[PDB]
C-alpha cells in the first residue's frame, strides 16, 4: 500500500 | 548452443560496494575514486520517511556521522553534499579498484544487469529492463537501496540504477548515478502508482532473431506493412514500432536475411493466435527483456 | 520483494580465469595458488579425440607446449599432471587474487552460477542447475570449455562445474573440478546422448511458494494429495517422483505461507492437468523447476514462527 525505502536498521 | 538470460560479469562493479551508516540506518554505496555515491534517505530515521526535508536533516549532519565501510577496511569521510537524490562523500582514500566508468541515463525498453547488495557486500547478479511506465521488475529486500544497475560498454562500466524503494505492486524505482529518479517517483514512503505499462516490442523482434540464430523457425510465415502491424500491436498493449526500431533491428535481420517487416507479421500472429502449446528459446510467452545488443553479445560470445 | 532468476557475483571467479592454448586448440582454465585446471581434451588433435590415450598423450607433451595467459600476462607453465578428466598445469606464480575456495560436487537438482568465457575473458554470468539426466542447459559457444560453475557462502568460492562438451541436443556436460563427469559421458569423440529428463519436481513446488509469497494464488485449491496419489501423475507427466526428504525440505516454505506440502502438491497435480489457461505464474507461462528451496528462502528470507 505504501512506498518503501530500502535502507536496514 | 542454448539461450540464458545472462548478466554482465559483476567483479568491476563488486570492488565498488561500500556499507554507508547514519546513526542506526544503513544502505549501499559505490566508491569510485574518492567519492562515495548514496541515497539520501539514508540520513532518515524511520519515522523521518513520511516527507522527509532532505536540506533540514542534512544541514544536522557532520563528516563524523557518516561511518563508510568497505569489506573489513573503514574509510574516513571528509566531505559531504547533496546532489537530487543522492548524497556524495569525499573520503580520504581513493578506490584503487575503481574501474574506467561513466554515468548515463538509460532509455525504457533498455536493459542492465543489477548487482543486489546488502551491507555493502554484492549477494546476487541479474538482468533487468526499464520498463516503459519507468520501473523494474527487481528482486530487493530491505537494505537493498543503493545498489547498482550497470552495463559494460567494451571496456568502461556505464551505471545507469541506484536502487532506492519498493513500490506497493511489488515493482522497484531509483535513480540514475545523479540522483535523478526515472519516472514521476519520490523518495518518500507514500501511497505511488506506476502507470499502465506496455510490452517492448523491439526487444521481442530482437529475441525471435535470436530464435532464428538458434535455428529455430516454426514462426516464420505473410508479409505485412508498418501501419497494419502497429493497428494490432497497440491492442495488444505493445509499443507502436517506429522506424528507428526497424533501424536498429537491421543488423539482425541482414544476419538472419529475415526483413523487419517479415517478423512484424511473425509477431502479429502469435499475438493474435498465441503459442498453441509451443515454446521459443525454452519460454511459452513472448520475452521483451533482451535489447538486439544483447542477442548478439550472446549469440557472438562477446568478452569483456 | 519480487522474484528473478539471480546468479551470484562473478567476481572472485573473473580473478582466476586463464587461456589455455595447446598446438590449435585455445579454451579456458580457473589459476588458484600455483595451478591452472582445465580440461585435458586440450593437448588432444581431432585424430586424437577418436581414442584418446590421455596418459599415452600427456607424458609426450612439454610444459612449453602449453601457452597460459592471464590477461596480457604469459604463466610459465613447469609442470603438468592430470586428475581424471582435468589437466592441471603447474606455474611459476601464485593467483594472488586466488578467493577461499573449496571443490564440491553437487547432485541433480541443485543450481550454481556459470562464468561464460572465452580466451580466458569473462561473456557473461547466468544460474543452471543440474539436471536429473547430469546435463546442464547452458549457453556455451566454440570455445567455452573450462568455462567454472560456482556457489558462494560469505567468501568461499564453492567450484561444482567445468564445462566439457554439447551433446546432440544442444545440452551441456562437464566433470567436477576433481574431474570426474557428472553423468555417464566420456571426453572422447564417439556417439553419445543425454538420457532421458524429468521436470525437478521439488523445485516446481519451491517456485509455486515463491509466487504465493510474492502475491500470487489463483493456482491454489482447497483439494490435498497423497504423496503416492501425486506420484502417479508425477509419472505421467515426466516430474521426478517427490520424497520425504523433498517434502522436509519445502517444510519451511510450508510454515511460512500455510499451506502444507501436499496442498502445494494438489495445486500441481490440476497445474499438470489442466495447464495455466492463459495465465503466468512469476512471469512465466511454463511450470520453473531451476529455483532450490534454498534459492526460495535466499531471495524470500521469511520467519519461521515457533
Amino acid at each position: 500500500k505504501l512506498a518503501q525505502l530500502q535502507v536496514a536498521y | 548452443s542454448g539461450f540464458r538470460k545472462m548478466a554482465f560479469p559483476s567483479g568491476k562493479v563488486e570492488g565498488c560496494m561500500v556499507q554507508v551508516t547514519c546513526g542506526t540506518t544503513t544502505l549501499n554505496g559505490l566508491w569510485l575514486d574518492d567519492v562515495v555515491y548514496c541515497p539520501r534517505h539514508v540520513i532518515c530515521t524511520s519515522e523521518d520517511m513520511l516527507n522527509p526535508n532532505y536540506e533540514d536533516l542534512l544541514i544536522r549532519k557532520s563528516n563524523h556521522n557518516f561511518l563508510v565501510q568497505a569489506g573489513n577496511v573503514q574509510l574516513r569521510v571528509i566531505g559531504h553534499s547533496m546532489q537530487n537524490c543522492v548524497l556524495k562523500l569525499k573520503v580520504d582514500t581513493a578506490n584503487p579498484k575503481t574501474p574506467k566508468y561513466k554515468f548515463v541515463r538509460i532509455q525504457p525498453g533498455q536493459t542492465f544487469s543489477v548487482l543486489a547488495c546488502y551491507n555493502g557486500s554484492p549477494s546476487g547478479v541479474y538482468q533487468c529492463a526499464m520498463r516503459p511506465n519507468f520501473t523494474i521488475k527487481g528482486s530487493f529486500l530491505n537494505g537493498s537501496s543503493g545498489s547498482v544497475g550497470f552495463n559494460i560498454d567494451y571496456d568502461c562500466v556505464s551505471f545507469c540504477y541506484m536502487h532506492h524503494m519498493e513500490l506497493p505492486t511489488g515493482v522497484h524505482a531509483g535513480t540514475d548515478l545523479e540522483g535523478n529518479f526515472y519516472g514521476p517517483f519520490v523518495d518518500r514512503q507514500t501511497a505511488q502508482a506506476a502507470g499502465t505499462d506496455t510490452t517492448i516490442t523491439v526487444n521481442v523482434l530482437a529475441w525471435l532473431y535470436a530464435a532464428v540464430i538458434n535455428g529455430d523457425r516454426w514462426f516464420l510465415n505473410f508479409t505485412t506493412t508498418l501501419n497494419d502491424f502497429n493497428l494490432v500491436a497497440m491492442k495488444y498493449n505493445y509499443e507502436p514500432l517506429t522506424q528507428d526500431h526497424v533501424d536498429i533491428l537491421g543488423p539482425l535481420s541482414a544476419q538472419t536475411g529475415i526483413a523487419v517487416l517479415d517478423m512484424c507479421a511473425s509477431l502479429k500472429e502469435l499475438l493474435q493466435n498465441g503459442m498453441n502449446g509451443r515454446t521459443i528459446l525454452g519460454s511459452a510467452l513472448l520475452e521483451d527483456e533482451f535489447t538486439p545488443f544483447d542477442v548478439v553479445r550472446q549469440c557472438s560470445g562477446v568478452t569483456f
